[PDB]
């Protein structure tokens, strides 16, 4: 292991990015619940899938910087935080309640962020 | 005094902001830093490049700079330190993520 | 709520950076999965059919605690040096190469503003 | 005591975590909450909720909180407490982002 001072900018919270070939469902702009198709159109088929990034996944509470604990470098004399996913719309081809298949904007998760809540004097 | 540079130090990439593939590399002058890639010299660009975060005297702390990698970069990396009184080559292997599927 | 504007302490979470997303219409290159910078095409083969536009979800650090470039909201400034920083996503997008090659890519865009520290000394 | 509901702040959304429309309701009983949208009933959901994050004595200070909205939500935003002595009724609009085109 390296120091971090020996490495470069750090993260207040952990990623971990990776592509998602199973999504079978999500939720679009307006809250429903939609089938997401194996294959999108040509440019031969073509598998849909997706580039998703989350918290780093962490039982034993404590470390700073771990998805549902506490981030990196915040000042706890004043502030509460914690290391949430924050999501994006990207379109993808689907199907509906009543089956109708079309382009539709989803929510992936796309990053791992901070939140606060104040807790100064 | 002087001497040829010596890695003492290459390990596994861990994930910060950026990705970084941590190096240390002892040798005086300053060691000339270039990477191999899959059995060819990398060719670092905004997206991929060495940082030397740390420099004491003759000792060198840093990082090859990831952004944003994928399975796509996975693979043998090798630094080469390359300095006035000879070099070394030290390897290692880097995976961020698999193929899909 | 006290009567134009409500303390902090009566909303929910606050982000440690200040984000604004919107969509993006007007985007005609973008870098790919190589580093490659590729055209993007203006419109996307619809549900399977006609000409759809083609368009993207991006989200930027909104412009100048918790402006982009500036420091984060809630970080420890006594220990640490933090900046707002764009983080980027990979999403799948009807593109052009250098040559002429048409086709869907890996393009990345911006997809969130994150927070990114480094001690003092 | 006895109080009907009385909101006494609603204003436009501010963009925090997720977006809130603020706002604050006075009664007691504690008012019930209810919110239209263009017209017709906000029927809420895991991404669109009202939540009270703080109640004092008979005031309750609160927002209609909303998960990554969209120019789909950009409209006039009704709200409606009420409880066993009347009820009360006051109007905001809230634009989130421009549309598409």
């Amino acid at each position: 292991t390296a120091p971090a001072s020996r490495r470069g900018e750090l993260a207040v919270c952990d990623a971990v990015s990776g592509w998602v070939t199973d999504r079978r469902t999500a939720v679009d702009l307006r809250g429903r619940e939609v089938e997401v198709l194996g294959e999108v159109p040509a440019a031969s088929p073509l598998r849909q899938y997706f580039f998703e990034t989350r918290c780093k996944a962490d039982a034993e509470e404590g470390g700073p910087g771990a998805g549902g604990g506490g981030c990196r470098g915040v000042d706890r004399r004043h502030w509460v935080s914690e290391c949430k996913a924050k999501q994006s719309y990207v379109r993808a081809l689907t199907a509906d309640a009543q089956g109708r298949v079309g382009w539709r904007w989803i929510r992936i998760d796309t990053a791992c962020v901070c939140t606060l809540l104040s807790r100064t004097g | 005094s002087h001497m040829a540079p010596t890695i003492t130090f290459l390990e596994s990439p861990t994930s910060d902001h950026h990705w970084c593939i941590p190096f240390t590399v002892k040798g005086n002058p300053k060691p000339a830093l270039q990477w191999f890639y899959n059995g060819a010299i990398l060719n670092e660009s905004k997206y991929i490049c060495t940082k030397i975060h740390v420099t004491n005297h003759t000792e060198y702390h840093g990082c090859l700079q990831l952004d944003n990698p994928t399975h796509m970069n996975n693979g043998d990396y090798t630094l080469i330190a390359k300095n006035e009184y000879g070099k070394d080559e030290k390897q290692i292997s880097a995976h961020f993520m698999g193929w899909p599927g």
